[PDB]
RNA sequence: GUGGGAGAGGGUGGUGGAAUUCCCGGAGUAGCGGUGAAAUGCGCAGAUACCGGGAGGAACGCCGAUGGCGAAGGCAGCCACCUGGUCCACCCGUGACGCUGAGGCGCGAAAGCGUGGGGAGCAAACCGGAUUAGAUACCCGGGUAGUCCACGCCCUAAACGAUGCGCGCUAGGUCUCUGGGUCUCCUGGGGGCCGAAGCUAACGCGUUAAGCGCGCCGCCUGGGGAGUACGGCCGCAAGGC
């Protein structure tokens, strides 16, 4: 992108919710472009933190989501042979893209077999506060402060 | 830039020669001691030489101080 | 331990470290801090937080022997000096005010070759 | 000659404040310093940072310039004395007394040399730390000669405007320093830039000529060997011509 600033790919809503968000986390489950049972595993995950929450799951799913994005993150930059870790703010759009790319990452770390287990559990736990999702979000704010020191490359 | 004004028009006729005239001299020294350029003190190539001998008389003198202290910052 | 109330807060900062020391009314000392006082150990004590960082330790030390405001005499040309100006205005102690002193020759002694070739 | 003028021009004595270092006192404590990172180093025998006093050497911030002075080298804190050059006005005095200048004599930055003194800071050599393939370097910590004064010597240089001195002649514009005048400008001396004619291989130069001319001196004659060898003169030497 040397030319001008790319378009932020509008995406279009949830079937079952009307949410693009949602969308957006059924993309990053989606592998090798197989929509239906991406959005399936999805859903069924739904379903889940239904029998087991008395919450409604997009509820879950929204918290989830706001505590896995991180505030804060390191970026590198050479200032003399030696690459500084140069603390600086995360932009909503990459804290949001972040945070739905954590969480089906954690989540398909998990032990549970099934798919769907492992991404109710795991957006679970998310709102929670727990679980390997927010844990990474968690060692990269830590990675930063860490580095307060060289917040002055801050650009 | 030198918006302000000119040492020179901000006050009236003076013996540049005069180096016990304190008043007026003091008036040609910055926030710090130093002696005020000519794009500041509104002087002529001969006329800002002699304060510069002025000055440094009353400075030995004891009567203008050759340095002060920034205040803010 | 002596309550010293009002005193002096000198900024020494430079390209290679900061560090405040608080004194009482005429310059004598009460307490002190530096960028090695704190953790860092060698590049960063320059760093402009590390000037923070000091600056705070130099206000709580200075505060536990119960001062509560304080004139800041900056010195030096230095990464980070502002910096221990803001933390101080930000201390708890109270900024009564600031003034450069940093010294300058007249044109004495014959810099390092690392300082000449000036004009 | 008379009357005026500007100047870091030179010599001698004195003197001021800022900063560094060292020492003394106070207060204070764990580092300071240094770097791309670091380390050598310094600090609990108390450093760094801070306040007070003292000692000493060297240099002279702002003013400061596009500035000024000098034949060049070069010259600026302030005061005094001693002394050089120079510009303008008046048109007063002498009456071609002029120009140049082989050799001569004098001056001549830095480094270097001799005797004595001085020595704060800086720093060839050197002692170390680091970098690196190595690092007889660049960076970092130290450090002697020296850098400072006196007296004597050396005489070199990109000692440059890379442009010898003097005189007369050939559009102007603009900025500037210093003087005189009838002073929104005229006239004189100096410093810059642009540009008439003209010059130039070109770049450029252009009333501060590299233009147009006269006078005198110095110097060049393809590159390397070579600023060497030899000889001579000079120097304590290094070396110089
Ligand atoms: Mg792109
Ligand atoms: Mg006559
Ligand atoms: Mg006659
Ligand atoms: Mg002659
Ligand atoms: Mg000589
Ligand atoms: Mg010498
Ligand atoms: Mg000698
Ligand atoms: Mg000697
Ligand atoms: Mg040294
Ligand atoms: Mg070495
Ligand atoms: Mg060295
Ligand atoms: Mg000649
Ligand atoms: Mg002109
Ligand atoms: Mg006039
Ligand atoms: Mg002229
Ligand atoms: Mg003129
Ligand atoms: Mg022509
Ligand atoms: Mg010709
Ligand atoms: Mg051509
Ligand atoms: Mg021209
Ligand atoms: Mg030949
Ligand atoms: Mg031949
Ligand atoms: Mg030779
Ligand atoms: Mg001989």
């Amino acid at each position: 992108a040397r030319r001008r600033r790319a378009e932020v790919r509008q995406l279009q809503p949830d079937l079952v919710y009307g949410d693009v968000l949602v969308t957006a986390f059924i993309n990053k489950i989606m592998r090798d472009g197989k929509k239906n049972l991406a959005a399936r595993i999805f859903y069924d995950a739904c379903k889940i933190i239904q029998e087991k929450t008395g919450q409604e799951p997009l509820k879950v799913f929204k918290q989830a989501v706001e505590n896995v994005k991180p505030r804060m993150e390191v970026r590198s930059r050479r200032v003399g042979g030696a690459n500084y870790q140069v603390p600086m703010e995360v932009s909503p759009r990459r804290q949001q893209s972040l945070a739905l790319r954590w969480l089906v990452q954690a989540a398909n770390q998990r032990p549970e077999r099934r798919a769907a287990v492992r991404i109710a559990h795991e957006l679970m736990d998310a709102a929670e506060g727990k679980g390997g999702a927010v844990k990474k979000k968690e060692d990269v704010e830590r990675m930063a402060e860490a580095n307060r020191a060289y917040a002055h490359y801050r650009w | 830039p030198s918006r302000k004004a000119k040492v020179k028009a901000t006050l009236g006729e003076f013996d540049l020669r005069d180096y016990r005239n304190v008043e007026v001299l003091k008036r040609f020294l910055s926030e710090t001691g130093k002696i005020l350029p000519r794009r500041r003190t509104g002087l002529s190539g001969k006329e800002q030489r002699i304060l510069a001998k002025t000055i440094k008389r009353a400075r030995i003198l004891g009567l203008l101080p050759f340095t002060e202290k920034l205040v803010r910052k | 331990k002596r309550q010293v109330a009002s005193g002096r807060a000198y900024i020494h900062a430079s390209y290679n470290n900061t560090i405040v020391t608080i004194t009482d009314p005429d310059g004598n000392p009460i307490t002190w801090s530096s960028g090695g006082v704190i953790g860092y150990k060698g590049s960063r004590k320059g760093t402009p937080y590390a000037a923070q960082l000091a600056a705070l330790d130099a206000a709580k030390k200075a505060m536990a022997y119960g001062m509560q405001s304080v004139d800041v005499i900056v010195r030096g040309t230095g990464a980070g000096r502002e910096q221990a100006i803001r933390a101080l205005q930000a201390s708890g102690l109270q900024v009564k005010s600031i003034v450069d002193d940093t010294p300058v020759p007249h044109n004495g002694c014959r810099p390092k070759k690392k300082f000449r070739k000036a004009s």
